[PDB]
């Protein structure tokens, strides 16, 4: 999820947005 | 922008700037 | 003058710690 | 009505974020 | 509530939500 | 303490409270 | 207009890094 | 008078946060 | 009213998470 | 003109952030 | 002041405050 | 620089100051 995808990994500008409505 | 590590209240806080305008949803459930 | 954008930077972030486990949406 | 409204505009207890969440 | 962990600033601005109106005592000392 | 309790284990809402006058 | 609880969220952060060790008090 | 007071409604340099320590 | 202190708090926040690995000046 | 001014009396986005890095 | 550690935003976040009327310069390249 | 001097070991006031212009 969010979660297991920036804060374990490296994380991204335009994706993160991927989580935006 | 900032590719290494974004945990705690600075990944939702994250949320806010690269979203704006559209909002966010966070979900940590495992 | 009470700011629409910065104010919503700790209403994110008090949202954190209140959910928490549950977690939440946002929409300004 | 609002969170954005009724958290900026006056102060908000932890109680009405929890009335926010998810 | 948040039931895990909460250490540096975060751990202080917890303080300002939870206590809000009484305030809070703030003392590491080991 | 404070940071003993809660940085180190799991902490609580009603007890950070503890730490209100 | 300048905000009693948004301004206070910097205080007590600020006060963290400046008082450090010792520790702090804080009253509204 | 007060940290609240003094440093909302003026800005506070590092010396006079340290007034208000323990 | 819109404080220039405050208001920079979250700029340079802000600054840390765009410009990232770059790096950035500021002078208020 | 300038971050202070432009990004505190109107809100900025993630690109105009970007025009001052380093 | 604090004398331990100071990472993430928090070390940008304490530049605002130590230089404040100065402003400071940030370089993390290695 | 900066983050190797404070966040990999112990950083102080007069000299994160250093960082000022
Ligand atoms: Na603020
Ligand atoms: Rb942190």
């Amino acid at each position: 999820g969010i979660v297991e995808q920036c804060c374990t990994s490296i994380c991204s500008l335009y994706q993160l947005e991927n989580y935006c409505n | 922008f900032v590719n290494q590590h974004l945990c705690g209240s600075h990944l939702v806080e994250a949320l806010y700037l690269v979203c704006g305008e559209r909002g966010f949803f966070y979900t940590p459930k495992t």
